[PDB]
Order: structure tokens, then C-alpha cells, then sequence
């Protein structure tokens, strides 16, 4: 059994990006996309539409500037044999704490977490605890980096092992980067 | 109480060890995104627009088996009523009463006492014949569950009865009624009665009632046996042998006699003209349809044939044949049917299907040259809405130009605008359907003037609406040819004016996004200051719909973040300026905004891009006004028109403002932590709910921003920005009145503590006790022997009451 | 307590030497199956004739129950009439009236019921002939020179395809309003039954139904169709016998506007084949 999922976050449409870049709406087709969950971010309705084409799980929450404020804070959704806990990341104090996001987790007493608000791209395992940040879809800018590659990461569920496969927009070309998981 | 110690953290080592190791993919790597039918239009639909038309206000008269001075609404409640009778009467076994009720329903289709009145009703009396034709069928239908003999008997009274009827007008149309029902007494039933009927319409004299009774027949030939078009091909065939009654002396004498106009009588004709030749004309071979239009221009005054010629036959033979219809309409006579009546439906049958190509100059020419000589706005303007979309799918902008300078010409004089508001939006949305490129759409040069005519609020506004759905739906590149954003700005002024107080939050959202459309789409490429002057002149000229102002702080936001990615953080002399000028615009705008957490949000965000650019003085500011606007959040907000808490909202807000005050230097001539300081004091200062501990939350979010930024190094930093790890450089005195604040905050927590102890409320308690404790595990060195035994007592506290 | 009589045959039509079946329900009781030609006196035409007197067709009644529930019992006749005597068509007329009835009557210390069936006559021989008739509808028609001055100018030409007609089938022709001076108001048909009785003698003509055909001032040249459809009962094939005649004729009426009558007379010759 394999299911797809696709880790997104900090869209900023129209905001701060028109749209996303031009080849990721390529690389991303209806009907292959099992789950979709969102850091938050959207900042419109059309955002979330284009979303709800590319699956039907749409999991998203609550960002700084969503214009729908009914996204719950956090979420917690069950996939496969794992459980992914999704916030937006400026709760966090400091952002991108390591302390905050495993007190975050205690609290959601969560197999895995996801916090975006850094939009540099992030994927480290603590205290057998898996933790992805995907950063910026459309590289939206933030005062906490000089060049922000677009990126989005995609996990893949079997069993008790997730391969995540990161995609990030360096100048014109579409690097794909692999990390794995393994439930302890 | 006790102090607090911070763990020492060490970012980079933590994040380093904390990294998982990660493969690279070439090539060739696998990674999961790789790669009668629907043609026939129904008499239901024809049944409403004749019914709306053809309205009479003079009082009519229903005489049946005497009543007088009707109205047309008292006279379809009696027609109702008399349908009504009719139904009561069959389900009640008075059959006899059922026939004589339709053959006096029929009887008033030979009257004419009113003309105007005759097509509207001709679908009401019809209506009732055809509630006797399923009616009687369904009976000899129970009957027969080659039917057995007593549905044949049946049948044959019923055929008996209705051929004893004298008056040869209902006996026609209680005979055609019922003609489904000669399938029970033979297989050729229908085809020996159909021919039959076809020539017993000759007997009617009056033209109008002969035309309507050809048109039942037709109606129920298609909805019996629609297979039999040989033989219903006679009614146009004998409809053509008695047209010349139509304008002869008789019929003259007649609307004489009943002080009727001929361009009022002749308008009658068409609602059965155009059944009978769409049934006529139903797949028909291009054989027939050629000798059908051979026979319709022999004749006279055929002006009026013309008009179903075009109404019924199929789009591609008018189209092909265009300019010979040209020609036929050319030599009609004026006295008689409207000439423009007939260019609108030959307009309509060529904007679906295409003339041949060597003729389109020459039809657009020929048809132009008769539409701009009519008098008339409203009939004017019925024919150049069709024309319109002809002039727009096939030629360029010249001519579309030409077509919207002479219907101004005609519309300006007399103010006949205001018989024309609905007509003139669909011309301007046809000019828009076929003008995608608005480089184009806008150098028709009285394209704005037209859009100047629709003087109106209402109807102006709806027309702005559709251009820039127009607009945002086909552009997806950014424009800046100087003649769309003229255009587009005096759009979105005239769109904009429109918001009062009387408008509805709704409204304002679709406005909204309509003129953020817009703005989106001018770039100035590197022009980066007359960027930022199309954003002052935005806000001058969208200063009511907040939304756009949102997004203008954005954008504007935005251009600066752009300028320090170009110019890769190395600010010059001439852009630090500009980058200042960008910053204070945004000060300035913020706090025209009406929404509060929209405005702490959107000052927040401001803050960061501020620091971003090395110009401190303005951030703190930014930050100050923050706090300063605090206070004024209420308790109760107001999300998607209903009403929710503020609670969440303003701990989340909180935690952003800590979160970013992490890396904000304080100012050498004030103390350390100062804003860090007024917030704290704002946040003690508001007026928590009794029954809320949101505050020890944000305590304890107190507690982990000081122990963060109490380390050597801080986690994220600022390009440039010199934040007080690098600006006071791990001082001494700087820890010791963080760690001074440290024990205010955790005396203040412990208080609430004590207080929520002494409340006897033990389930926040030991939510309280919990949460510090996991805060404790995070930030607070568990090596310092008061701070482990704090932790330790907590946790106690904690299990001690679950 | 109710009776009810069923027919076979759901046309109830019954030719001269075919059976009559059927069944009698009930919820001791007789039956009698009894033909009739009444014929009426009218105003005398020509010793009076005093030999207009009902006549018997047939007569038969069977004793069916001997002296609850929904009771049937079955019931039959032979029509048979002797050697000569020819079973009438059913004809419903004004002055001859010819009528088959079984009449149902039960017996209590009586509840009876009649019920009509028709009787149709046996076809002809057959060498059907029909008889087409050209005539031509002009002021030249009216029977009066003192009222023909009055009359527009008028010229109708007309075929009737047969006077010869089968009753089963409809009387069919074309007729062509050549020109016509004053508008035609209505042009109609006008079936007039023609009765006699006795002997040297009572002859009438009646009107059994009018069928307009032209409705309003028609084209000067178009062929209007004449269709007129025999009714059912009040129409049999002309019978001729010493004591009554029963013939057929049409009237072709023209109507003009200033309420001008024309007529033209056809006597036709109904027959079955």
C-alpha cells in the first residue's frame, strides 16, 4: 500500500506571488494525489480551488493571513499507520525552534509535525520524531532569508516507512531531493 | 521567588546532529512526480413568448354555447376554468359534456373580434385540445390492457362524434387532437388522416385562423408521426397557395372594420409561420429547402415569408445563400412587414453559421448601409445587437469601430439610452468576447465613449464588472501599454464610486477583487519609482474598499522586497530613498484601514519588511505603533458576517509579535527589552476575561522568547540587522535584566497559580501546572537545583489533581 | 335486484342470418327478442292511405329461468326470418323507425330492461358502379326568377366522385369557387333524409346533419375538399318496399354575405359492398 501526499505551504497568492512557479503546476496533475496538506497561507479561495483540483483529502490550517479564518489552528490527521500534525508556524516562539516543536508535539502526542512559517526549507529527525518544514510553493519572501527557493515535499506512506521527496526550484531547474523514515 | 537559568543551546551543532542525511537524484532517478431529437425546438418553449407578446388591453369577450367586457386576465382565468371543466367533467364519466366543452373551447378560435389578442390566444384554447387528446388516448389505452373490440368501439364513437361536428373549425381541431388515437383502427390511420386534414384547412377563409390551424397540425403531425413530412409538406405548399389573401381586399376591409393597422395585423402571422416551417424544414434535403425558397420569392409581398425563411431553415443554408437574401429583402415592399425584422433574423442565422468569404464585405456593407438609416432607437438597436457579433467574429477593429461610432451616433440624441440599457450591454459584451488582447480592445477609438453612454449607476457598473472579469481572465502577463491602464483606471474609478453606505459587504468583496485584478497586472519592470506612483495614485483613487488597500500594502510591501532582491541587499544611496519612501508609505497607509487584527497583522508584516532594508528608526516606530494599537482589540470579533471569540486570535497574535521582537535591536538611548517591555506591560494591562488563562500562556511564551534570545547566537537573523546577540554582544548586565525579568514573569505566573489554587478550579490548575512544566523541560536549565525543584513541584502539583 | 343485459359482440352489429348471443345478469325470469318498423302519420300528400301501420320484423321469446349473488346466464336467437322476409337495416328516422330490442323481465310477487342491438343488411350482389356527378353552382340554380335579380354574380364548379355511394365509406368530391361577387360566408352539406309511406302516399325530407365545409370568403380557384361521413344509425342504404321508401339526398348550400341561400340538390344512392 502507497499513498501520496503533498506537503505544501506559504502560497501567498496574490500577496506576495502571482502564482506558483510555471513548471510546478506541470510537475503537479489531478488525479495522482492521494492527500493534501497545507501550512496555511493560502490568502484566497482560489488558492484552495486549485488545491481541490489536484485531490480530494485537502487538510489545511490557519496562517497569518488567510482571508477564511474558520482553518482550525492545528490539525491532526491520521494517514496509513501515522499520524501528521499540521500548524502554520508563527505560533512557534522562537520560529523554527527545536524546543517548541517538540513541546508542540508532546502536545499533539503526534507521530510527525509540520511547521512552515521559516520559508527556508527544513527535514531532520529528533528524538525519534520526524520533522519536515517545506517552505515557500511560490517563494514567497520573509524577513528571516536572503534567496528563497520555491519548494514543496512529498510524502510517501507504506506500511511503517515514508519517503519524503523534496521538489525545489533552484534558478530554472526542478532538484528533487530524497529523505527516509522509519517508525521506531 | 525562583530564578530561572537558561539552557544553553547551540543552534547550528543541534540542527547539524539533527539533520537527516539526504541523497541527491540524477537523471533518470525515480521521485513519484515523474511523468424528433434536441434539434426540434418544442412548442413549450414558443408557448411563453407568444403568450408575452401578443397582450391586448382591450376588453374581450368569451362567448360560449353571452359574457362581455373581459379583461385579458379574466379571460385566461375563464379559459382555465373551462380547462378545469373539462377534466372534472371526463373524470366524472361525462364524456359527452368533455366534447361539447372543446368543441366551444375550438368554437372561439374562429372568432376574431380582437386580432391582437389571436396568437396568445391560440395557445391558451390549444392548450385544452391538447388535454383532450392525451385524454381520450389514455382511455382507449385502459381499454386495451389490434386492441381488443371494445377500445376499437370506442374509439370509433369517439371518431363518429367529432365528424358529426358542424362548424368545420372545431371540427377540425377536435379531429387533429385526437389523430393519435387512429392508431387503433389501423396501421395507415394516421397517414390517410393527415393528408385529409392538411386539405381541409383550405375551407377556412380567414388567412390568420387558416395559418394557426396549419400550424396545429403541424405541431401534432411532430408529436404523432414524425415520419410522415411528405405529407405535411402540403400545408406549406397550400399556405403558399393561399398567402395572396393575406394583403387582399377582403382582410383590408376586415382590419378597416375593426380599426386595425396593417403593420400591427401583419406581426400575428409569424408565431405559426415559424412552426410550420421549422416542422416543414425539420431534416429536411437541401432539395426541398431550395424549391421552398424558390417558391417564397415567386410570389408578391412575400416580405413576410422571408422572415420564417430565415426563422426556421437551417444556419448554414441562409448563411451560404445570404447575399440572394439580400437581394429578396431588398426589393419587399416598406408599406408591409418591417425590413430591419428581417435583417435581424438574418443577423441571427449568420452569427451561427459563416458566409462565404468573398461575400462578408459586401453583407456587412449591404446590411449597414439600410440599419443606419432606420429612425427608430429600439428597433436600431434590436438589429445591431445581432449585427454586432457578426462585425466582431469576422473583421477587424476598423470596422467594429465603425459599428460602435454609428450606434452612438443614433443613441445620443433623443436619450434613448434608457429604452436600451439591457440591448447595449450585450453589444459591449460581444465586443469584449471577441477582443481578448486589451492592447487591441482599447485602441477602438470609441470603445470609452460607448462605455460614457451608459450614463446610469446601476447598469454602468455591471457592464465595468464584466470588462474585468474579461480582463483578469484573459491577460496572464503583465500589461503596460499606457492606453489599457487609462482605461482600466477609469473603469475601476467608475466601478469604485458606486460603494456607499447602502452598499452590501458582498458587493464590496466582488469590487474588490475586480480592481485587485487589475492592480496585480501593472508591472513597471525595473521602473521600480513609477511603480510606487502607480501605487500612490491607487490609493488616492481606491481610498473606500479596504481590500484594495490590503493589497496595495502588500504589493507595496512587496516592490521593496523586490528592489532588495534585485539590487542583492546592497542598498545605494539613490535606492535607500526610495526603499525609505516605500517604508513610509506603508506607515502611512495602515492605519486607514478599519478592520483591527487586519490592521495588527498588516503592521506586524510591515515591521519585518522594514528591518529588512537596515532602516531602523521607522521599524521601531512600526513596533510601537503595534503596541500602542494593542489595547483597542475587542473581546468579541466578527469572522464571516457571524460572531466569534477574539481569545485565540489575540494569543496567536501575541505570539507573532514575541516571536519577531526576538530579533528587533533595541535603541542605545532607551533601556534593554524595551519594546519587549510595553508589551509586557500591555499584555499585564488588558482586560482579560475572569474565566480565561490565555495570559499565563502568553507568560510562558514570555518565558521562551527571554530564553531564546538570552543565548549567544540567535536562531534566525536579519541580512544586515545587528540584533543585541551581536549589538550588545552577550553583556552582563543585558542577561541579568532578562534574567530580573524572568523572575518578575514566573512570580506573576505563580501568583495566578496560587489564585487558581485557592479557586478550587483543579482541572486549569493542572493544565497550568502541565504546560509550565513542559515549558521548564524546553528553556529552563533542569541543572539549576531551585529551577529542578520547581519543575519537580509542578509536576506534582500537576498529578496530584490529575 | 338488478338486471343487465350483455351482447357478445361489443359493436352489438348482427347480420340476417348469424347468431345472437349473449349473457343476462342478474345483481323466474323471460326474454323476448322483438323487431319493429313504426311508421308515422304525418300531413297527408295525396282514401288516406290507411295502411300505415306497424309492422313485425321478428319475434321470438325464449322462458330462460324458471321461478344471492351476481348471477349470468348465457342466452342465443337464430336470426331467421322464413323464406322472404329480409331483416331491415336498423334505421333511427323521424317518420320510419326500425328498431331490434331484447327485453329482458323478471317476475316478482316485475323488473325488465330493453337493450338495442343493429342489425346490419346483408351486402350486395356487387358490380359497385360509382356514379361521379360535375355540377356547376350558379344563380342559374335558384328556382325563382323574381328573387334571381337579387342574387350576386356567382360560379362554384363541384365533382362529387359518386352519388353511388358505399355508407361505409365517407362522400368524398372537390369543389371550386370559380367567382364569386359578394363573399362566401359559408359553404355547407346538408343530408336530407327523404321518407315515404303507403301508397297511392307520404313523402318528407329532413335534415339529419349539416357539415360546413368552407368557413369565410376562400380563395377564388382553390379546391375546397368535400368530406362528409355518413352517421352511424340515422343512415341506411336507400330501402324501398310496398308499405315505406327510405332515401338519401345531399344539399349543397352556398351562404353569401348579404344572407343569400343557394341550392343545389343531389339525391344520392346509399348501398353496401
Amino acid at each position: 500500500g502507497h499513498r501520496l501526499v503533498l506537503v505544501l505551504g506559504d502560497l501567498h497568492i496574490p500577496h506576495r506571488c502571482n502564482s506558483l512557479p510555471a513548471k510546478f503546476k506541470k510537475l503537479l496533475v489531478p488525479g495522482k494525489i492521494q492527500h493534501i496538506l497545507c501550512t496555511g497561507n493560502l490568502c484566497t479561495k482560489e488558492s484552495y480551488d486549485y488545491l481541490k483540483t489536484l485531490a480530494g483529502d485537502v487538510h489545511i490550517v490557519r496562517g497569518d493571513f488567510d482571508e477564511n479564518l474558520n482553518y482550525p489552528e492545528q490539525k491532526v490527521v491520521t494517514v496509513g499507520q501515522f499520524k501528521i500534525g499540521l500548524i502554520h508556524g508563527h505560533q512557534v516562539i522562537p520560529w523554527g525552534d527545536m524546543a517548541s516543536l517538540a513541546l508542540l508535539q508532546r502536545q499533539f502526542d503526534v507521530d510527525i509535525l509540520i511547521s512552515g512559517h521559516t520559508h527556508k526549507f527544513e527535514a531532520f529527525e529528533h528524538e525519534n520524531k520526524f520533522y519536515i518544514n517545506p517552505g515557500s510553493a511560490t517563494g514567497a519572501y520573509n524577513a528571516l532569508e536572503t534567496n528563497i527557493i520555491p519548494s514543496f515535499v512529498l510524502m510517501d506512506i507504506q506500511a511503517s516507512t515514508v519517503v519524503t521527496y523534496v521538489y525545489q526550484l533552484i534558478g530554472d531547474d526542478v532538484k528533487v531531493e530524497r529523505i527516509e523514515y522509519k517508525k521506531p | 521567588v525562583f530564578p530561572w537559568h537558561s539552557r544553553n543551546r547551540n543552534y547550528k551543532a543541534e540542527f547539524a546532529s539533527c539533520r537527516l542525511e539526504a541523497v541527491p537524484l540524477e537523471f533518470g532517478d525515480y521521485h513519484p512526480l515523474k511523468p424528433v431529437g434536441s434539434d426540434f425546438e418544442p412548442w413549450t418553449n414558443k408557448r411563453g413568448e407568444i403568450l408575452a407578446r401578443y397582450t391586448t388591453t382591450e376588453k374581450l369577450s368569451i362567448n360560449l354555447f353571452e359574457l362581455l367586457n373581459l379583461t385579458q386576465q379574466d379571460y385566461v382565468n375563464r379559459i382555465e376554468e373551462l380547462n378545469q371543466s373539462l377534466k372534472d367533467a371526463w373524470a366524472s364519466d361525462q364524456k359527452v359534456k368533455a366534447l361539447k366543452i372543446v368543441i366551444q373551447c375550438s368554437k372561439l378560435l374562429s372568432d376574431t373580434s380582437v386580432i391582437q389578442f389571436y396568437p396568445s390566444k391560440f395557445v391558451l384554447i390549444t392548450d385544452i385540445l391538447d388535454t383532450f387528446g392525451k385524454l381520450v388516448y389514455e382511455r382507449i389505452f385502459s381499454m386495451c390492457v389490434n386492441a381488443n373490440d371494445t377500445a376499437k368501439e370506442t374509439c370509433l364513437n369517439w371518431f363518429f362524434k367529432i365528424a358529426s361536428i358542424r362548424e368545420l373549425i372545431p371540427r377540425f381541431y377536435v379531429e387533429a387532437s385526437i389523430l393519435k388515437c387512429n392508431k387503433f383502427l389501423s396501421k395507415t390511420g394516421i397517414s390517410e388522416c393527415l393528408p385529409r386534414l392538411t386539405c381541409m384547412i383550405r375551407g377556412i377563409g380567414d388567412p390568420l385562423v387558416s395559418v394557426y390551424a396549419r400550424a396545429y397540425l403541424c405541431r401534432v403531425g411532430m408529436e404523432v408521426a414524425p415520419h410522415l413530412k411528405e405529407t405535411l409538406n402540403k400545408n406549406f405548399f397550400d399556405f403558399l397557395l393561399t398567402f395572396k389573401q393575406i394583403h387582399g381586399d377582403t382582410v383590408q376591409n376586415q382590419l378597416v372594420v375593426q380599426g386595425v393597422e396593417l403593420p400591427s395585423y401583419l406581426p400575428l402571422y409569424p408565431p405559426a409561420m415559424d412552426w410550420i416551417f421549422q416542422c416543414i424544414s425539420y431534416h429536411a434535403p437541401e432539395a426541398l429547402l431550395t424549391e421552398m425558397m424558390e417558391r417564397c420569392k415567386k410570389l408578391g409581398n412575400n416580405a413576410l415569408l422571408l422572415n420564417s425563411v430565415m426563422s426556421a431553415f437551417r444556419a448554414e443554408f441562409i448563411a451560404t445563400r445570404s447575399m440572394d437574401f439580400i437581394g429578396m429583402i431588398k426589393e419587399c415592399d416598406e408599406s408591409g412587414f418591417p425590413k430591419h425584422l428581417l435583417f435581424r433574423s438574418l443577423g441571427l442565422n449568420l452569427a451561427l453559421a459563416d458566409p462565404p468569404e468573398s461575400d462578408r464585405l459586401q453583407i456587412l456593407n449591404e446590411a449597414w448601409k439600410v440599419i443606419t438609416k432606420l429612425k427608430n432607437p429600439q428597433d436600431y438597436i434590436n438589429c445591431a445587437e445581432v449585427w454586432v457579433e457578426y462585425t466582431c467574429k469576422h473583421f477587424t477593429k476598423r470596422e467594429v469601430n465603425t459599428v460602435l461610432a454609428d450606434v452612438i451616433k443614433h443613441m445620443t440624441p433623443d436619450r434613448a439610452f434608457e429604452d436600451s440599457y439591457p440591448q447595449l450591454q450585450l453589444i459591449i459584451k460581444k465586443v469584449i468576447a471577441h477582443f481578448h488582447d486589451f492592447s487591441v480592445l482599447f485602441s477602438v477609438e470609441k470603445f470609452l465613449p460607448f462605455l460614457d453612454m451608459f450614463q446610469k449607476e446601476s447598469v454602468r457598473v455591471e457592464v465595468c464588472k464584466c470588462i474585468m472579469d474579461a480582463f483578469i481572465k484573459h491577460q496572464q502577463e503583465p500589461t503596460k501599454d499606457p492606453v489599457i491602464l487609462n482605461a482600466l483606471l477609469h473603469v475601476c474609478k467608475t466601478m469604485h464610486d458606486s460603494v456607499n453606505a447602502l452598499t452590501l459587504e458582498d458587493e464590496k468583496r466582488m469590487l474588490s477583487y475586480l480592481i485587485n485584478g487589475f492592480i496585480k497586472m501593472v508591472s513597471f519592470g525595473r521602473d521600480f519609482e513609477q511603480q510606487l506612483s502607480f501605487y500612490v495614485e491607487s490609493r488616492s483613487m481606491f481610498c473606500n474598499l479596504e481590500p484594495v488597500l490590503v493589497q496595495l500594502i502588500h504589493s507595496v510591501n512587496r516592490l521593496a522586497m523586490e528592489t532588495r532582491k534585485v539590487m542583492k541587499g546592497n542598498h545605494s544611496r539613490k535606492t535607500a530613498a526610495f526603499v525609505r519612501a516605500c517604508v513610509a508609505y506603508c506607515f502611512i497607509t495602515i492605519p486607514s484601514l478599519a478592520g483591527i487584527f487586519t490592521r495588527l497583522n498588516l503592521y506586524l508584516h510591515s515591521g519585518q519588511v522594514a528591518l529588512a532594508n537596515q532602516c531602523l528608526s521607522q521599524a521601531d516606530a512600526f513596533f510601537k505603533a503595534a503596541i500602542s494599537l494593542v489595547p483597542e482589540v475587542p473581546k468579541m470579533i466578527n469572522i464571516d458576517g457571524k460572531m466569534r471569540p477574539s481569545e485565540s486570535f489575540l494569543l496567536e497574535f501575541l505570539c507573532n509579535f514575541f516571536s519577531t521582537l526576538l530579533i528587533v535591536p533595541d535603541h542605545p538611548e532607551h533601556g534593554v527589552l524595551f519594546l519587549v517591555r510595553e508589551l509586557l506591560n500591555v499584555i499585564q494591562d488588558y482586560t482579560w476575561e475572569d474565566n480565561s488563562d490565555e495570559k499565563i500562556r502568553i507568560y510562558t511564551c514570555v518565558l521562551h522568547l527571554l530564553s531564546a534570545m538570552s543565548q549567544e547566537t540567535y536562531l534566525y537573523h536579519i541580512d544586515k540587522v545587528d540584533s543585541n546577540d551581536s549589538l550588545y554582544g552577550g553583556d552582563s548586565k543585558f542577561l541579568a535584566e532578562n534574567n530580573k525579568l524572568c523572575e518578575t514573569v514566573m512570580a506573576q505566573i505563580l501568583e495566578h497559580l496560587k489564585t487558581l489554587a485557592k479557586d478550587e478550579a483543579l482541572k486549569r490548575q493542572s493544565s497550568l501546572g502541565l504546560s509550565f512544566f513542559n515549558s521548564i523541560l524546553a528553556h529552563g536549565d533542569l541543572r539549576n537545583n531551585k529551577l529542578n525543584q520547581l519543575s519537580v513541584n509542578l509536576w506534582h502539583l500537576a498529578q496530584r489533581h490529575g | 335486484t338488478a338486471l343487465d343485459i350483455k351482447i357478445k359482440r361489443a359493436n352489438k352489429v348482427y347480420h340476417a342470418g348469424e347468431v345472437l348471443s349473449g349473457v343476462v345478469v342478474i345483481s323466474g325470469v323471460s326474454l323476448t327478442m322483438e323487431g319493429t318498423v313504426n311508421l308515422q302519420l304525418s300531413a297527408k300528400s295525396v282514401a288516406f292511405y290507411n295502411s300505415v301501420k306497424p309492422i313485425q320484423i321478428i319475434n321470438s321469446t325464449i322462458e330462460m329461468v324458471k321461478p344471492s349473488g351476481k348471477t349470468e346466464i348465457p342466452f342465443e336467437f337464430p336470426l331467421h326470418l322464413k323464406g322472404n322476409k329480409v331483416l331491415y337495416e336498423t334505421y333511427h328516422g323521424v317518420f320510419v323507425n326500425i328498431q331490434y330490442t331484447l327485453r329482458c323481465d323478471m317476475k316478482r310477487s316485475d323488473l325488465t330492461k330493453t337493450c338495442e342491438f343493429i342489425v346490419h343488411s346483408a351486402p350486395q350482389k356487387g358490380k359497385f358502379t360509382p356514379s361521379p356527378v360535375d355540377f356547376t353552382i350558379t344563380p342559374e340554380t335558384l328556382q325563382n326568377v323574381k328573387e334571381r335579380a337579387l342574387l350576386p354574380k356567382f360560379l362554384l364548379r363541384g365533382h362529387l366522385n359518386s352519388t353511388n355511394c358505399v355508407i361505409t365509406q365517407p362522400l368524398t368530391g372537390e369543389l371550386v369557387v370559380e367567382s364569386s361577387e359578394a363573399a362566401i360566408r359559408s359553404v355547407e352539406l346538408q343530408l336530407v333524409r327523404v321518407e315515404t309511406c303507403g301508397c297511392a302516399y307520404a313523402r318528407d325530407a329532413t335534415e339529419i346533419q349539416n357539415i360546413q365545409i368552407a368557413d369565410g370568403d376562400v380563395c377564388r380557384g382553390l379546391s375546397v375538399p368535400i368530406y362528409m361521413v355518413f352517421p352511424r344509425l340515422f343512415t341506411c342504404p336507400t330501402l324501398e318496399t310496398t308499405n315505406f321508401k327510405v332515401e338519401f339526398e345531399v344539399n349543397i348550400v352556398v351562404l353569401l354575405h348579404p344572407d343569400h341561400l343557394i341550392t343545389e340538390n343531389f339525391p344520392l344512392k346509399l348501398c353496401r359492398i
